[PDB]
């Protein structure tokens, strides 16, 4: 188990719009955000924000048992720091293209 | 760490020889041709 | 990879006992494994109270 | 850094290292961090005295109560028109359950157009009296979110002659939403607003201006500090 | 570089083992009750009111009672004669004792009035083996033995009774 | 596709003048009445091929869990293609597949 | 949030949502204008998020024609306020009074718990609407109930919380019911005798 | 009669597949419904194949007849045999 | 058709508990409450989502 | 056609004192909302070093010391610039910056912010007059800004992400003690002398 308010002060530092701001016509092409089950906002690079938060995860900024989640089918971005949730260790493969 | 949730983004390799691209008592390994490369 | 219809992909075990199973056909085969103790330990009571009503 | 003359050199410095936007030279040798894109313009940012007296709240329209929306309104307000520019709120409560905001505008586009140019143009002493007449259009119902801090919102001015930014503080949001008059009620409707409003421009009295001018001696003391 | 061998994948897999042990999860959770559960479980619901508008000169009173800090202490044996001492589990396996600490808490009372205090023991909470809060945490493997506690048990357990 | 209106954002019913015979969308929360363009007013589809492929998003190049083709782009010509089967999930839906280009990323098919 | 009405059955396919301390189902427009939000146009943007899409609008078509009814918020909470399981004879104000508490707090509880923040449970509600359709339409298969990821474990941590949180309430109302019965003698309690 | 009119496009293929005739729809039609209803059905040779009604606020009792229609109108067949298959048997005589 | 049902309401006339019938007729949209002591009689529009309890709560509304 | 409810024609003769405006918008009157991020602090007042110096506060709290010093070290300020010639000028540490694809940026010092621009319908800012209970327009709010760290480099960023990593390790609510003597020594030892205040108060009472 974790805070989530460290996780809500870099989704809103990093261009998270809130719900009050959010148009359904204007917005058909931004993506929902969840903290745990939560919705909270929206953004529209989901690209840029997720590989922050998972640059931001490997270096321990965020704590590690943190799950982010991007459903691309969907137009959905997910955020758990719930108690009960069960992981594995895996080994990272470098995927930056550039390098 | 990877949970059951978001282990339906990720694409896992079996071992660290699967990275890179006639015996009969060695074991099989799959050829997974279905994709012409993968990340 | 997303929508393989291979049959290495949907369970099918090319490997011999002899030659040893993959991590992928091991966790198959440990699966209908489990199907076949799931399935005796409960078709056991259903068998037993037809055999009782029959008897009665 | 916990050194307080360690935390004022970082602010000199900081303070002295401002380039000025006429250097082009200096503006092309910054350079993006991440884009490595070449800077274009610049502009100064900074405060506003003349309207830090006044307070300044974000109001926005929530929903069916978008003006571009509604057709036949905006048809009759004009297809940026100077009456929207230039309208007025009227916010008139009977009670704490019932709340309500009234909207007025200049039906006229020459009268609104005039008053637009005269008001956006006040730098003298001289003002006409022009006795604009308000046509009441719409009711809204309307909540209200309040800032804990002060500057938790601003909008942002600009100046191409004097390269300046000018930003002003958001005080709240209000919201509106289209409020259906229930027909049981337009007796007592009838009775709070009106079908017209004059205003009448004059110029402002000395004992107001005094106090204005005393409300700005917290930000600018130098130039409006009474004697 | 060089390319990594399944030999260091053992030696990795064996770094883990040496950080997390085999009961980790059971210590962990028991480590995050006792810090910081209890205390916002007291915290939920902090004040309890009593209100008695006295009229027998109206003299409205309110009479109410804030919960403070918890303080907890290692597990503790009190004898008959009434004396007490440290407790080890290997006693309170062999003598069929409870291993388990005192729980104090901080009462707070106040008397309001409009005309118109200290640690309290709440229970006993039983200790899991080898987490931050027993006795064989810190001893080391020399003491461990003189304690009659086997090195190789892990913990992970609670001893009732 | 049905229209609101334009006063009180309520659904505009279709309704018929016995006198001017003219299909009418008429508000019932007021006096508004606007002209209908088409006479079509309902239709009901009893076989439907909607939302097969209407389930496309315009950043499925960067899912790493999709394959990888070399088919052939009908726009551009590129030489990487990503390719997956109907969004749909019924019974009776085909196993036909849709390719997505990595530079233009329209969707088109085999046949 | 059921979806009453079964495929060519039943005459319309009524949306109604189930509400805590309330007896009876609702159909999800009055709800809506309970919230706030009563023209139906803005409740079809909260629910759906494309306009081409009209089978949605079809499906939706029969809950805007039975809320139809209704066409006020203060009459939809006094809707919600009569069936709320509470004592009869309460009068209309109460009534409107325990509606807005019942729809504040027990109403998705987790989203917020403070006044005028019913904007995020309105498009919440809208989501989880949008959710049911697009299961009812055929387009995506309904939850896995199986799947792990959507699983959780309690270790010793949780289950000795839920414990101490209803061993400490039983203490706290033994604590009231001795500071209750101690008052009547008027002493300068201890206070370290009320606590078992 | 009204101006509101009922028309339904049904798919070819399967028509010709269930070897069914307009007409025979047509007389079912006109049995189940009398005169109640007015009928009209384009030919075979159509590029699409549509049969029209008309009836002798009426749109919701249209919507309602639409339904009753697509529901229980029955071509021909025996009700209750959903599907029929083709068996070979082998038999010793 | 009219529908007779047996509620547990109080009258605020007599006092007398469990002697409230209401009568509502969904074909011209009125809705009845009696009381099987007092006699008195209370009518009230109803609409198609009309229980007795809407009809109870309109009684309440009228007599305060 | 929905007929005007209003047709009384009454008219109030309010008139309302205006002061001239310090600068005027050019070609159109449209103004950025922007959202203050936690490490940007806005400070109207002209920077004093005199009082700045000495009203540094310390805490134990790295965290929280670490976040006072990256917001005023980041706070945006400006002071009277003494001129060569002997006048007096306004000088700001803050300045905009716009890039050759049209984006906006915000720069204080040496950190860049960049902009992201939301295009906004039917927003504008109105001036609020409450001894006359009435709200004055000012002008069209037609995009909404939020501000963005450039890069992971910025030492903002790291300091923020040191902040926040480090601010959620710390967690330790209970407090160690030790007993000396048996915990229910004080519920027994009060109920004993309960029970003898007991017995005295009832022979008293048999006694009155
Ligand atoms: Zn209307
Ligand atoms: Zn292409
Ligand atoms: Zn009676």
């Amino acid at each position: 188990g974790s805070p989530s308010e460290p996780i809500i002060n870099f989704l809103e530092e990093w261009g998270m719009e809130p719900l009050e701001d959010y148009d359904p016509a204007q917005h058909t092409k931004s993506t929902r955000i969840f903290v745990n089950g939560v919705w909270t906002g929206i953004h529209r690079d989901p690209s840029m924000l997720v590989s922050t938060m998972r640059d931001l995860r490997r270096s321990g900024a965020i704590s590690p048992e943190v799950s982010i989640i991007r459903d691309i089918r969907e137009r959905e971005f997910k955020i758990f720091t719930d108690v009960g949730r069960v992981y594995r260790p895996l080994f990272i493969v470098e995927d930056d293209e550039s390098k | 760490y990877v949970d059951g949730e978001e282990e339906e983004t990720i694409m896992i390799a079996m071992t660290p020889e699967d990275l890179q691209t006639n015996d009969t008592a060695k074991r099989i390994k799959p050829e997974m041709s279905t994709s012409s490369h993968h990340t | 990879t997303k929508d393989d219809f291979s049959p290495e992909s949907k369970g099918f075990v090319e490997n011999s006992y002899l030659r040893g199973l993959t991590p992928q056909e091991f966790f198959f085969h440990a699966m209908a494994g489990r199907e076949g103790l799931i399935d005796t330990a409960v078709k056991t009571a259903e068998t037993g109270y037809i055999q009782r009503r029959l008897v009665k | 850094d916990t050194n307080p003359r360690s935390q004022l050199h970082s602010v000199e410095r900081t303070f002295d290292e401002v380039i000025d936007p006429r250097n082009k030279n200096r503006l092309q040798s910054l350079i993006h961090p991440r884009k490595k894109i070449k800077a274009v313009k610049a502009w100064h940012f900074f405060p506003d005295t003349s309207t830090f007296d006044q307070v300044f709240h974000s109001l926005k329209f929530v929903g069916s109560a978008s003006l571009s929306k509604d057709r036949p309104l905006n048809e009759q307000l004009g297809q940026v028109n100077a009456s929207i520019l230039t309208s007025l709120f009227k916010p008139i409560e009977i009670n704490p359950h019932n709340k309500w905001i009234s909207l007025y505008a200049v039906t006229d586009k020459l009268s609104a157009e005039s008053f637009r140019k005269s008001f956006n143009s006040i730098k003298d002493d001289n003002i006409v009296n022009r006795h604009v007449i308000y046509d009441h259009i719409k009711d809204f119902d309307q909540m209200f979110r309040g800032h804990k801090k002060l500057f938790e919102d601003f909008a942002i001015s600009f100046d191409d002659i004097s390269d300046r930014a000018f930003f002003v503080p958001i005080v709240g949001r209000l919201e509106l939403k289209k409020k259906r008059i229930v027909p049981g009620l337009v007796d007592m409707v009838n009775r709070t607003n009106y079908a017209h409003i004059r205003m009448d421009l004059r110029n402002p009295s000395t004992q107001e201006t005094a106090i204005r001018d005393s409300r700005r001696e917290q930000y600018d003391p130098v130039n409006y500090s009474s004697i | 570089d060089d390319t990594i061998t399944t030999e260091d994948c053992w030696t990795v897999i064996s770094a883990f083992f040496e950080e997390k042990g085999l009961v980790s999860q059971q210590l962990d959770s028991f480590d995050e009750f006792m810090e910081t559960s209890i205390q916002d479980l007291v915290w939920e619901e902090p004040r309890l009111i009593l209100d008695q508008p006295a009229q027998h000169d109206n003299i409205n009173k309110r009479y109410e009672i804030r919960f403070g800090k918890i303080y907890l202490s290692r597990p503790t044996m009190t004898e008959a004669d009434g004396t007490t001492h440290a407790m080890f589990p290997q006693e309170a396996r062999l003598r069929n004792l409870t291993y388990s600490s005192p729980v104090y808490l901080d009462m707070e009372k106040s008397m309001f009035t409009s005309i118109d205090g200290n640690k309290v023991h709440i229970g006993k909470v039983p200790i899991m083996l080898r987490s931050k809060f027993c006795s064989l945490r810190t001893l080391d493997e020399v003491d461990l033995y003189k304690m009659k506690e086997c090195p190789y048990d892990m913990g992970g357990y609670f001893v009732i009774n | 596709s049905f229209r609101f209106c334009l006063e009180c954002n309520n659904m505009l019913y279709p309704k018929e003048d016995k006198e001017n015979q003219r299909l009418l969308y008429s508000c019932r929360n007021c006096d508004y009445t606007e002209l209908a363009e088409d006479p079509k007013v309902y239709r009901h589809e009893l076989i439907t091929n909607i939302g097969e492929t209407a389930g496309i998003v315009d950043d499925i190049g960067q899912d790493p869990t999709l394959p990888r083709s070399d088919k052939e782009c009908p726009e551009c010509h590129s030489r990487d293609c990503v390719f997956f089967q109907s969004q749909q999930r019924r019974k009776d839906t085909n196993m036909t597949l849709f390719y997505v280009c990595l530079n233009c990323k329209k969707t088109f098919r085999d046949e | 949030i059921k979806l009453y009405g079964r495929e060519d059955k039943g005459t319309g396919r009524t949306i109604k949502a189930t509400l805590p301390y309330v007896k009876q189902d609702i159909p999800i427009v009055i709800v809506f204008r309970a919230l706030g939000v009563v023209p139906d146009g803005e409740i079809l943007q909260h629910i759906c998020y494309d306009e081409n899409d009209w089978q949605m609008l079809e499906m939706l078509k029969p809950c805007i024609e039975e809320g139809f009814v209704i066409q006020d918020k203060e009459v939809a909470l006094d809707f919600i306020g009569r069936r709320g399981s509470a004592a009869l004879g309460i009068r209309r104000e109460k009534r409107i009074q325990y509606a807005k508490d019942i729809l504040q707090k027990e109403l998705l509880p987790h989203i917020t718990q403070e006044e005028g923040f019913e904007t995020r449970k309105t498009f919440f509600l809208g989501y989880m609407v949008n959710r049911l359709l697009l299961c009812a339409l055929e387009r995506k298969d309904q939850d896995d109930r199986d799947h792990f990821g959507k699983k959780r474990l309690d270790l010793a941590g949780p289950l000795l919380a839920n414990l101490f949180r209803i061993l400490f309430r039983k203490l706290t109302r033994e604590i009231y019911r001795y500071m209750q019965r101690c008052i009547e003698t008027d002493r300068d309690f201890n206070l370290n005798l009320a606590v078992k | 009669q009204s101006p509101w009119l009922l028309r339904l496009e049904l798919d070819r293929a399967r028509m010709l597949d269930k070897q069914l005739t307009m007409n025979q729809v047509a007389d079912k039609i006109s049995e189940v419904f009398s005169d109640d209803l007015f009928v009209m059905w384009s030919e075979d040779n159509a590029d699409k194949l549509i049969i029209r009604c008309r009836v002798i606020e009426e749109d919701q009792m249209l919507k309602r007849i639409e339904a009753h229609m697509l529901d229980l109108i029955a071509l021909r067949g025996i009700p209750g045999i959903s599907k029929v298959y083709m068996v070979k048997h082998k038999v010793s005589v | 058709i009219k529908q007779k049902l047996e509620t547990q309401f109080t009258c605020l006339f007599c006092n007398h508990d469990n002697s409230v019938v209401c009568t509502l007729d969904k074909k011209n949209s009125i809705g009845l409450l009696e009381c099987k002591k007092c006699n008195l009689s209370f009518q009230a529009p109803i609409n198609s989502l009309s229980q007795p309890i809407d009809i109870y709560s309109d009684w309440i509304d009228a007599c305060e | 056609h929905t007929k005007s409810v209003y047709d009384n024609g009454e008219t109030l003769d309010i008139s309302l004192p205006i002061h001239p405006k310090s600068h005027i918008p050019q070609g159109k009157q449209d103004r950025w909302v922007v959202k203050l991020p936690d490490f940007l602090d806005i400070n109207a007042e002209p920077f004093d070093p005199r009082p700045f110096e000495m009203n540094v506060k310390t805490h134990e709290d790295k965290n929280q010391e670490l976040l006072d010093k990256l917001i005023a070290v980041n706070t945006v300020r400006w002071r009277y610039a003494k001129s060569e010639t002997g006048g007096i000028f306004k000088e700001t540490n803050s300045q905009i910056i716009q890039w050759e694809d049209g984006t906006y940026s915000l720069r204080v010092g040496s950190e860049i912010f960049d902009m992201f621009t939301t295009n906004t319908d039917d927003n504008y800012l109105v001036s609020e007059h409450n001894e006359e209970g009435i709200l004055m327009t000012e002008s069209t709010l037609s995009k909404s800004v939020k501000l963005v760290p450039a890069s992971f480099q910025s030492t903002t960023h790291q300091k923020l992400a040191k902040a926040l990593s480090a601010k959620q390790k710390k967690e330790s609510y209970a407090r160690s003690v030790v007993t000396k003597e048996d915990p229910e020594e004080r519920q027994r030892r009060l109920e004993s002398q309960e029970n003898e205040r007991y017995r005295l108060e009832r022979r008293r009472k048999q006694a009155e």
